[PDB]
């Protein structure tokens, strides 16, 4: 049902607003670092882990700059790649568990 | 080649610490006085005919 | 090292260091440049010359190096 | 001491008089500027 | 070594401000700090030198000043740094304070809870300091806020028979304000140490609210002359408060000896305190007017724990911001509505303006937190 | 929290209540001794 198109459209308004795709960054850069992130983070093969630092240190240098990347290179909602949530889904189940044992 | 105006300045005034600290308080000297006189002068100005001093 | 050129050169140093001691070492060959430039004296300068003595005359021994010179 | 007696420190002391000097005449100049002491002011043109 | 690293004293001053690493892209937002030592300092090098010639005695406080302002020489601007740095102080300070709601600093949870402290002792200290004149406001400004304590149900009037040290205010409680004065501001310098004691042990949050380890510099020289211009232009600003406008801020019912038989008609307290006035008038019971008055700054202390976010800052949340915002403009509100008559639009307005501000933390703020997450499908 | 819920966590509150009341015991009576609460003391004979 149309539904689906409308809370997609909702959905990519406020990614737009949000503006962290003027950086050149992805949503996944943007989480705090609590310990299952950080744990999450450990997890990442070296391609991924290098993509990701040097993304962040960009995003860093254009603040300092006061500015940010030509419109042709902003991150577009159509193609984004949410590369960390698989990770995290794991550290947290296993979290989960433990705390499960722990009340019998 | 070309001896110019800030070349100088470095290499007799400023390459040497000391010397800088010392350009430095002989330039104060004379700023402050310069200063204080320029300022008197503009305040006096001013106001003519409504301080004290002249009235005495 | 020195490094000479036609009009221009090269006229430093280069090392070598675990991560954490790279501070301490750009600290102390600094501060050897400023002592020479401030403070030498005549007992180390004698020292520097015989090395260079010894150097050049020690570089040009057999046909090949001095062909190259 | 006795240890600083010798010609490495002759050298190395007649290296610094110089800048010590200087030192003095900022540090003389800038207590009398400091403290308006007339006795070295009313010299100044 | 360098002489830098070779003895604890000096080592530590070199974690602390030589070496420390910072982030790289902190804005202005961040200078607000060092600007609160300055003051601090200041007021604290302005007050020993007033205490000399002040008087802590009913019969001559008032005139003491007089004798300071008049005789004295110099005395007169001396006096003016006083007051007015007091008022950049707490200027600085809302600042501070705004900045890390906005920026989610809160979450160094040691550095906000010693901030929280802070703010009570300074609030504390600069009342202690207006009513040591013993003119007309002073005097109901000290008699309102002994009374406070009469809210306390069991043993309340007796500790404000203990608190003056009589039948009612009089010589012997201005000699405890004057003590207590003259004590409290270095207890508050040994909490700042340990504030940026506990700071220093993860370093500073920065504007995009994501780890800057990538990025950091050293603190000097970068941030030593950043921090020198903004204490230049503080000075500046100080300079022409002082000297070109001095009577801008300042209070007419206060050069009037005080009268303990007379409360004059309008009554109204220094400006950084409005807010709370206004909020202690619109409840119209006693013990309601106190508790939410005291409220109003101890819910700091849980904003931590309402954080529903999966970002820190504020930077990448709009909704967020436009919260934030009208939350400040509910505070001007009350600032307001407590330089007004106590009559009825402004007693309908700030009770509405009351309300709104602690629904707008307990509430609101949690709640689009949580709509945001769903927009961004986490 | 919602963690918190279960067998363990009544096992352990059960094994800590008795020092807990004890320690009230103590608190209660040392606020007592110490403010001269005559309400409570009124009746230590
Ligand atoms: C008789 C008394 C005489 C007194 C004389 C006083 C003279 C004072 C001189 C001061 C000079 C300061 C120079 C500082 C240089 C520093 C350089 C630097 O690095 O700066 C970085 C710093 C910014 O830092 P940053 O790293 O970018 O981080 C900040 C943000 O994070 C960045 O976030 P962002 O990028 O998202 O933000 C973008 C944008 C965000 O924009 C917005 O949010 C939107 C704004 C829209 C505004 C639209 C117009 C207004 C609203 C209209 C709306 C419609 C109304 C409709 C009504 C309808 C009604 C029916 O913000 C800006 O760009 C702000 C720039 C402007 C800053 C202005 C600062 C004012 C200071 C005032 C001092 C007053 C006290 C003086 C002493 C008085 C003593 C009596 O500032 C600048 O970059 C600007 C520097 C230049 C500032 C000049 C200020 C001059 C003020 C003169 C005042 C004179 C009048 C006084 C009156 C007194 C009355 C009592
Ligand atoms: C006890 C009371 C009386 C004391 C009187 C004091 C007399 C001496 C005053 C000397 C003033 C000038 C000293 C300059 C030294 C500069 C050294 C340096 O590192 O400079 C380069 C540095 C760094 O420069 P740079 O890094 O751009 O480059 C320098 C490189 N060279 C040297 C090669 C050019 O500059 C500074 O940042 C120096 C800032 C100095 C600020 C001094 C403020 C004035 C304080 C003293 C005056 C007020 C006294 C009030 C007394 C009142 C009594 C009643
Ligand atoms: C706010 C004002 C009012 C406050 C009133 C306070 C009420 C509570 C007072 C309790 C006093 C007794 C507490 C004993 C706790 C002993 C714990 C312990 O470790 O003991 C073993 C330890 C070590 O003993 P040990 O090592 O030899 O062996 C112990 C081993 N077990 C336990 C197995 C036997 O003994 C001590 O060294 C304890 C010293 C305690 C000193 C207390 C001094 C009195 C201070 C309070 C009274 C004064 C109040 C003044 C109020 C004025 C108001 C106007
Ligand atoms: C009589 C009128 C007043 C005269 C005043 C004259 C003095 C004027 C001001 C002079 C300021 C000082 C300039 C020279 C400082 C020299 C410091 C020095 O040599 O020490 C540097 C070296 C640096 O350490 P490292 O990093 O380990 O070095 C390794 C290098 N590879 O040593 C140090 O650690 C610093 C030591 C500082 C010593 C400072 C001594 C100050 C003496 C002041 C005397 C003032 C006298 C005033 C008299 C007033 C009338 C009674
Ligand atoms: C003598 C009388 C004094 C009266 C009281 C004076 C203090 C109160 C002053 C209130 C007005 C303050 C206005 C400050 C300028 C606002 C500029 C502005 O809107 O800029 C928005 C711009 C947007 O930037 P970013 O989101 O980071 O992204 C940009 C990078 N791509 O900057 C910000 O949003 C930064 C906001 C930082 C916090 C500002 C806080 C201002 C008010 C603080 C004090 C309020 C009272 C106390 C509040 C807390 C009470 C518990
Ligand atoms: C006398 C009062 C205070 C003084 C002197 C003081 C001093 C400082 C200084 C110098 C810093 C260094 C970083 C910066 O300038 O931003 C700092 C940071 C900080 N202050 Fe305080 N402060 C005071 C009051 C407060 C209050 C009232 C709060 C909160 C309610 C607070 C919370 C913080 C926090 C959270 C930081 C670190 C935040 C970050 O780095 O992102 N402080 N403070
Ligand atoms: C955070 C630090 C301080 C703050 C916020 C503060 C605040 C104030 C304020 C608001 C006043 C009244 C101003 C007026 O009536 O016009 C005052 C007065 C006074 N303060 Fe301070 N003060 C501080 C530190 C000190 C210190 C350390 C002393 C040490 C003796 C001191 C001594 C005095 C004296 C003697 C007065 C009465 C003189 C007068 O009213 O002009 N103050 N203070
Ligand atoms: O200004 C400071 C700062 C400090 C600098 C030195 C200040 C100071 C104040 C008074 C004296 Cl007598 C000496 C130094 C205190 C604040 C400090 O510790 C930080 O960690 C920090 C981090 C980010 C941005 C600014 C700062
Ligand atoms: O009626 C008042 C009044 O109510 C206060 C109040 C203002 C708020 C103060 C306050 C107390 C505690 C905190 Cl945390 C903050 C502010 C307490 C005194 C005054 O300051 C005042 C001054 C002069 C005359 C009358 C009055």
């Amino acid at each position: 049902s149309a539904s689906g198109k409308w809370l997609d459209g909702i959905r990519k308004w406020y990614y737009n607003a949000a503006g962290f795709n003027k950086l050149g960054l992805l949503r996944d850069d943007t989480m705090y670092e609590d310990e299952d992130v950080k744990e999450a983070i450990r997890r990442l093969p070296d391609n991924l882990y290098n993509d990701r630092m040097f993304r962040i240190k960009r995003a860093l240098d254009l603040n300092l700059k006061h500015q940010i990347l030509p419109k042709e290179q902003w991150t577009k909602y159509e193609e984004e790649n949410f590369y960390l949530e698989p990770y995290l889904k794991e550290v947290i189940r296993e979290r989960k568990e433990r705390e499960e044992w722990a009340k019998k | 080649a070309a001896v110019a105006f800030t070349s100088k300045l470095y290499s007799l005034l400023f390459r040497r610490t000391s010397t800088f600290a010392l350009t430095i308080v002989v330039g104060v000297l004379f700023f402050e006085r310069a200063f204080d006189q320029g300022a008197d002068a503009i305040y006096d100005h001013i106001n003519e005919g409504k301080l004290w001093k002249h009235i005495k | 090292f020195s490094i000479c050129y036609a009009d221009t050169g090269l006229l430093g140093a280069h090392f070598v260091c675990d991560r954490m001691k790279i501070d301490d070492m750009m600290f102390v060959l600094q501060g050897q440049w400023m002592r020479l430039c401030t403070s030498a004296t005549e007992s180390e300068v004698a020292r520097g010359k015989n090395i260079l003595r010894n150097a050049l005359v020690s570089h040009l021994d057999g046909t090949t190096p001095v062909c190259e010179d | 001491m006795t240890r600083f007696l010798g010609p490495r420190y002759r050298q190395l002391v007649k290296n610094w008089i110089p800048t010590a000097y200087t030192w003095g005449a900022v540090g003389t100049l800038g207590l009398a500027w400091a403290a308006d002491w007339r006795l070295i002011l009313d010299w100044v043109p | 070594t360098p002489m830098r690293k070779s003895n604890p004293i000096m080592k530590m001053i070199n974690h602390s401000l030589i070496d420390l690493p910072t982030p790289s892209n902190i804005s202005m937002w961040w200078n607000f700090g060092s600007l609160l030592a300055f003051c601090l300092i200041l007021q604290i090098i302005t007050g020993l030198f007033l205490a000399m010639h002040y008087s802590p005695d009913t019969s001559s406080a008032f005139s003491s000043i007089a004798h300071i302002t008049r005789d004295v020489n110099h005395g007169w601007i001396i006096r003016y740094l006083h007051a007015n740095g007091a008022s950049m102080f707490f200027i600085c300070l809302f600042l501070h304070v705004g900045r890390g709601l906005y920026y989610g600093s809160f979450l160094l949870l040691k550095t906000w809870n010693t901030g929280i402290m802070l703010l009570f002792l300074t609030m504390a200290t600069a009342f202690m300091g207006y009513v040591l004149p013993w003119g007309q406001m002073s005097f109901w400004g000290a008699t309102v806020i002994t009374n406070l304590l009469s809210a306390i149900p069991y043993i309340g009037t007796d500790l404000v028979q203990w608190i003056w040290g009589g039948y009612s205010i009089g010589n012997p409680t201005l000699s405890r304000f004057f003590t207590l004065h003259f004590i409290l501001p270095f207890i508050i310098t040994a909490l700042t140490m340990v504030h940026l004691l506990f700071l220093h042990e993860t370093g500073s949050n920065n504007p995009c609210g994501i780890s800057s380890d990538s990025d950091k510099i050293p603190f000097h020289p970068y941030y030593t002359i950043k921090d020198i211009l903004g204490l230049v232009l503080l000075l500046f600003i100080l300079t022409t408060l002082t000297l070109l406008s001095p009577n801008l801020l300042n209070d007419p019912d206060n050069y009037i000896p005080a009268d303990p038989l007379n409360t004059p008609p309008h009554i109204k307290p220094e400006w950084y305190f409005l807010f709370a006035y206004a909020i202690l008038r619109s409840v119209p019971n006693k013990l309601g007017g106190v508790l939410a008055l005291f409220l109003s700054i101890l819910i700091l202390s849980i904003i931590p724990t309402l954080h529903n976010s999966k970002q820190q800052s504020m930077m990448f949340r709009p909704l967020s911001q436009f919260l934030f915002w009208f939350l400040i403009t509910t505070l001007l509100t009350l600032t307001w509505i407590g330089s007004q008559p106590v009559s009825q639009p402004f007693i309908f307005i700030g009770q509405l303006a009351s309300t709104m501000y602690f629904t707008t933390v307990l509430i609101l703020m949690p709640l689009t937190s949580l709509i945001e997450n769903n927009l961004l499908k986490w």
